[PDB]
């Protein structure tokens, strides 16, 4: 059995469900002495997996009253009358045993909007509950609770004062609010002395009620896997960091990123850009008390508008595997649709899912295909395409609450972006990445290879002072052409060297075919701003 | 019956499902006094054809427990009710006789997302399955195993911890995975011990395991139709041709002639194609020894008629990698909203091949550099440009997919796609002059009858500034008049070869398809970066 | 020039389910 001590997370909403189903039954001389009759049961809603069916289990053991279980589509029959007869015989069953509680699981299956549906027998079932909960005289002491995850597809004639009083929203826990959910889901397990659960709460963001129960389930399976080579065990953080790799996406399963990683040392030259990008993410998550002390919202919008080839789209791969936040990827126009509704609702279901798994960082690559707003109808660009822009304008800031979502934009043309997005509040940190100079060209080659023998006795400063005006991607072509001729000198008959000792002879022909991508006329369009 | 021996071909995803079902049954003494319940729901996802529904039949006869089978649309029925009662009558049957596993199939069809479909019963089947797996003190002895090829179509409240936890991916086996498939479906067949199967594992790449069963079944029908005894490699070599795996069934490329002998003179361009598409496929250990990414695909530009899409056919029938052909602007659609998925599904099937090459000829209709810079036509179709920019390099990891492009001028191509990492090779094929004009006449006359020795140097002396297609119709008109005397064979043509007969009337018509003013646009680039810039 | 921005689904009449009233 479970109790109120076995349920954590929300606490202010725990008391509003205990003062309603236990307090009228244990303390009955406060309602008849002063005030109106006590309220009836409530409808629990929210995202799936927050402890909304376990909440109705603790009131079935600690209260001691009569409990009857009713599922949504369990009450079905091919007959005409028995679709609603089993609901009617159950409500009078709990009326005979006063008091009693009734749990209706998944009530949205048997209570949609009546004006939207047409030509069914379920409209007899949803009109049966209007005269069964609060009918003529059939309501004395019984209370009916329910747990659902979709309150929008419920008719408004079921949520008035007689039937369902309050809409309790068991939401996502916060800092020092998701520590107690892990402790009581690990109490019966044997642990060692080196575990630290306060360190786990800062690295579990979207883990709400069951992913935090799956983190302790996957780490326990890893201890059994290493024990297959009677006996007691003990978990010692070697498998919590292993189970933290893939245990988050209960809501964000559609937008999982795998498995690119650069580990924050494959990038070079951008010393000031790495410290500016990390501080906009590390500050609002690791130090939440410093922002509420000043009472100001942090900076969230980052946009890259450099020329193509300087390292700008895989720079978001650096923040995808280093910082402790969920990553959502939008690869260009990968979410538009020709249905007139899903063109802008694809913007809608991503952002609130990102708002559910707070904090997180989304990535909008190639915004030139998304932020085309001021041209229409311009011949071939097509009309009715500004609705995906106006939906994007209402999700960056919009009319919502500050949920600490971070938007990273990557584009190669800053003049084709909508200027309504180019404002603080939506995208404030506009940082331009230039071509690496001769002082940044020494830190660009050692970060590219990172695992190859560099022929000890050689110097790489000659490439730094030469090949001026080259982007970061062109210098990857030079180190790939030298490796192209390095394996060309090793595919012959070995009956030569069983060592990857790449010398300067491979870099001699690599500098010959190395060409410049960004032209001199194209470079003047980025330097014309001088902001 | 199948078992744990016939399920081979995978080790990483096989051990995850063996310790999920059998290990709590064969060893329950350590799962007690440990505080955690064993996982109860297994759902696998991936490409269709990898045997996601076979593995449930293999673990059914190995654990020795009660097994139940539930199809997708077998539960759905009219007379409202019994679409939910048939799901209830099957879980209570598996509730007794502990332990009892139960296999539900086709979760992509039934129980979809609620707010994305319009079905009256579909709001009730997706929620009855919820309370049957985690309701009020349920999930005692049942173990639900599911198999779906579309995980994004199911309800998001179904892949949670209580119902379907600890997801597994059943993908395409390529890193030494194809060889174990061939050793399972051939131990029951008779095979002549004269060939090895180690070199046959690296022949095809886009196979899903069921196509490997199709390769051994193609050689079985070829063996019995040539003996109208075992099997030999010549029947399996016929199975390599017209292969067409299920991942690349929409695109067919196997309709062209043989190659590697029709081209000639361009030795520095043909050998550059060998050092790009054969290096990461034949020697994968040399790239992991250095730990660097291999070179990407090529791009062809120059005069039209020089041999820029026949060389793309040279990598279509010679190399062991697959091919996907896109005939220019074939992936463009009239609808505004689609307009990227044909670019996506080509590259989605390309990353599932591992490896393959694609061909995008006529890049002037594909690139369309910048819609902001062009206002005189009013195009501004930057949606398909930015989609191709995020698919070749993109966000996800690279899986050795090479892109080959053929055009004529690079001035109308975007500089964002001309950078290395997406299209790094910017080679320009030149016009033949006194060195490549003699080897082409022996390459394009390889399977043709010739007379006793005639010099071909004088044909190269007269033709100046001629393209590769311009050297066609010089010898093609020779074969046109070589069949004129065959009509006069009526009352046997007594010459089974081609004598001269043509250059008094065909060589005098020096046709030039490329003008002198049009050739000046190609000889204007001259990449300004030179050699001799090493260290000292 | 003009590209259609919508498919505009306007059909689909769903399933039905009967209510078999017993006879005696
Ligand atoms: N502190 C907690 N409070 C509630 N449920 C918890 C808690 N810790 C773990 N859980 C688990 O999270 C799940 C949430 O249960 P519930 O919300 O009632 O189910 P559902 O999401 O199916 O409606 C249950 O499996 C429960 O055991
Ligand atoms: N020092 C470097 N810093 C960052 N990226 C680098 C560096 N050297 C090479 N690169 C490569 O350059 C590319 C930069 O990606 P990105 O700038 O996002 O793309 P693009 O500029 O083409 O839009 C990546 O492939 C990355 O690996
Ligand atoms: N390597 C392999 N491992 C397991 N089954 C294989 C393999 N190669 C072929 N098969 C067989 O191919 C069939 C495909 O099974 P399955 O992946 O469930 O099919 P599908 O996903 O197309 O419905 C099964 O009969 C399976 O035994
Ligand atoms: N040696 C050759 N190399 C390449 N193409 C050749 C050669 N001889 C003839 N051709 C002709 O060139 C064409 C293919 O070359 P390619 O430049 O790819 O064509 P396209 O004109 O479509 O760009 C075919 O018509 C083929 O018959
Ligand atoms: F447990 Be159910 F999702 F109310
Ligand atoms: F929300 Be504002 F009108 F962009
Ligand atoms: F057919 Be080619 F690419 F002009």
């Amino acid at each position: 059995e479970v109790g109120y001590d076995d349920i954590g997370g929300c606490r202010k909403q725990m008391a509003q469900i205990r003062e309603m189903v236990e307090l009228p039954l244990r303390h009955p001389q406060l309602f008849k002495a002063i005030g109106i009759k006590p309220p009836r049961g409530v409808l629990m809603y929210g995202p799936p997996g927050t402890g909304k069916t376990l909440m109705a289990r603790a009131v079935a053991n600690e209260t001691g009253a009569f409990f009857f279980l009713i599922n949504g589509p369990e009450v079905m029959s091919k007959m005409a009358g028995e679709s609603e007869s089993n609901l009617r015989k159950a409500f009078e069953e709990a009326e005979k045993n006063a008091p009693a509680i009734i749990f209706i699981d998944e009530i949205d299956s048997i209570a949609p909007k009546r004006d939207k549906t047409n030509g069914e027998v379920e409209r007899r079932v949803v009109s049966q509950l209007l005269t069964l909960m609060d009918g003529m005289k059939a309501r004395s002491n019984v209370v009916v609770i329910a747990a659902t995850n979709r309150p929008n597809s419920i008719d408004p004639a079921l949520r008035r004062f007689g039937r369902f009083d309050r809409e309790v929203d068991i939401g996502i826990p916060d800092a020092t609010g998701r520590l107690e959910v892990l402790r009581i889901h690990t109490k019966n397990m044997k642990l060692a002395d080196d575990v630290d659960l306060e360190a786990l709460a800062a690295e579990t963001h979207g883990y709400v009620g069951a992913d935090i129960a799956s983190l302790c389930s996957e780490a326990a399976m890893q201890q059994i896997r290493e024990k297959m080579d009677l006996d007691s065990l003990g978990v010692t953080m070697d498998n919590f960091r292993f189970a933290l790799g893939n245990s988050n996406p209960s809501a964000l399963r559609e937008t999982v990123v795998e498995s690119v990683n650069v580990t924050w040392d494959d990038v070079g030259g951008l010393d000031e850009i790495k410290e500016e990008l990390k501080e906009t993410v590390e500050y609002p998550v690791l130090h939440p008390d410093q922002y509420t002390k000043f009472g100001l919202s942090p900076s969230k919008g980052v946009l890259f508008y450099g020329p193509p080839g300087t390292g700008k789209t895989l720079l978001a791969k650096a923040v995808a595997t280093e910082v402790s936040a969920n990553f959502i990827s939008v690869k260009g126009p990968e979410l538009l649709s020709m249905w007139y509704g899903e063109s802008e609702s694809n913007i809608r279901d991503i952002f609130d899912k990102a708002r559910a798994a707070a904090p997180t960082v989304v990535f909008l690559d190639e915004l030139d295909s998304i932020a085309k707003a001021r041209g229409g109808s311009l011949g071939d660009a097509g009309g009715a395409s500004d609705r995906v822009v106006n939906q994007l304008l209402t999700e960056m800031d919009g009319m919502n609450a500050k949920k600490n979502v971070f938007v990273i934009g990557a584009t190669n043309r800053p003049d084709q972006i909508d200027p309504a997005i180019l404002r603080p509040g939506r995208l404030d940190q506009l940082i331009y990445v230039p071509l690496p100079d001769e002082n940044a060209r020494l830190s660009i080659l050692n970060a590219q290879l990172r695992k190859t023998p560099l022929e000890p006795g050689l110097e790489l400063t000659a490439i730094a002072k030469a090949t001026q005006g080259f982007s970061g991607a062109d210098l990857l072509y030079i180190v790939q052409r030298a490796a192209k001729y390095a394996i060309k000198d090793s595919i012959e008959a070995h009956r030569v060297d069983p060592v990857p000792y790449i010398t300067k002879e491979h870099f001699a022909e690599a500098m010959k075919t190395a060409k410049r991508s960004v032209s001199d006329a194209e470079l003047r369009r980025y330097e014309a701003y001088s902001q | 019956e199948v078992g744990y021996d016939d399920i081979g071909g995978c080790r990483k995803q096989m051990a995850q499902i063996r310790e999920m079902v059998e290990l709590p049954l064969r060893h329950p003494q350590l799962f007690k006094a440990i505080g955690i319940k064993p996982p109860r729901g297994v759902l696998m996802y991936g490409p269709p054809g990898t045997g996601k529904t076979l593995m449930a039949r293999a673990v059914a006869n190995e654990t020795g427990a009660f097994f139940f089978l539930i199809n997708g649309p077998e539960v759905m029925s009219k007379m409202a009710g019994e679409s939910e009662s048939n799901l209830r009558k099957a879980f209570e049957e598996a509730e007794k006789n502990a332990p009892a596993i139960i296999f539900i199939d086709e979760i992509d069809s039934i129980a979809p997302k609620r707010d994305k479909t319009n079905g009256e019963v579909e709001r009730r089947v997706v929620s009855q399955l919820l309370t049957l797996m985690d309701g009020m003190k349920a999930r005692s002895n049942v173990v639900v195993i599911a198999a779906t090829n579309r995980p994004n179509s199911i309800d998001p409240a179904l892949r949670r911890f209580g119902r379907f936890d600890r997801e597994v991916d059943i993908g395409i086996p390529d890193a030494t995975g194809r060889l174990e498939v061939l050793r399972i479906h051939t131990k029951n067949m008779k095979l002549a011990d004269d060939v090895d199967l180690e070199a046959l594992a690296a022949e095809t790449h886009g196979y899903v395991g069921a196509d490997i069963a199709s390769l051994c079944s193609e050689a079985a029908m070829q063996q019995i139709r040539e003996k109208m005894l075992g099997v030999t490699m010549d029947n399996f070599r016929f199975a390599l041709g017209n292969s067409n795996p299920s991942a690349l069934r929409e695109t067919v490329v196997e309709s062209v002639n043989v190659t590697w002998d029709d081209v000639g003179g361009l030795d520095e361009i043909k050998e550059e194609l060998k050092e790009t598409v054969e290096y990461p496929v034949l020697h994968p250990d040399q790239y992991t020894k250095f730990g660097l990414s291999p070179s990407k695909g090529v791009l062809f530009y120059g005069p039209p008629g020089t041999g820029k899409t026949l060389l793309a056919k040279a990598v279509a029938t010679e190399v062991s990698a697959n091919f996907i052909s896109v005939k220019g602007p074939e992936l463009l659609s009239m609808w505004y909203g689609e307009s990227e998925s044909n670019i996506r599904d080509i590259f989605d099937k390309a990353r599932a091949a591992a490896p393959t090459v694609v061909f995008l000829d006529e890049l002037d209709s594909i690139a369309k550099a910048r819609g902001g810079s062009l206002g005189d036509a009013g195009g501004a179709s930057d949606r398909v440009v930015n989609q191709l920019l995020t698919e070749m390099d993109g966000m996800n990891a690279k899986k050795n997919v090479f892109v080959i492009g053929a055009t004529n001028r690079p001035d109308q191509i975007d500089p964002a796609i001309l950078r290395p990492g997406r299209l790094d090779q910017l080679i320009y094929v030149p016009l033949p002059d006194e060195n490549a004009r003699l080897s082409i006449l022996n390459a394009q006359l390889r399977k043709t009858p010739l007379e006793p020795g005639l010099e071909l140097t004088a044909i190269a002396k007269a033709t100046q500034g001629f393209s590769g297609a311009d050297l066609l119709y010089i010898v093609q008109r020779a074969a046109k008049y070589a069949i004129k005397d065959s009509i006069e064979a009526h009352r046997v043509d007594p010459v089974p070869y081609i004598t001269k007969e043509h250059f008094a009337e065909a060589m005098k018509t020096a046709k030039r398809s490329v003008s002198d003013a049009e050739l000046r646009r190609y000889e204007a680039y001259s990449q300004q970066m030179k050699a001799s810039r090493g260290q000292f | 020039a003009a590209a259609a921005a919508a498919a505009a689904a306007a059909a689909a009449a769903a399933a039905a389910a009967a209510a078999a009233a017993a006879a005696a």
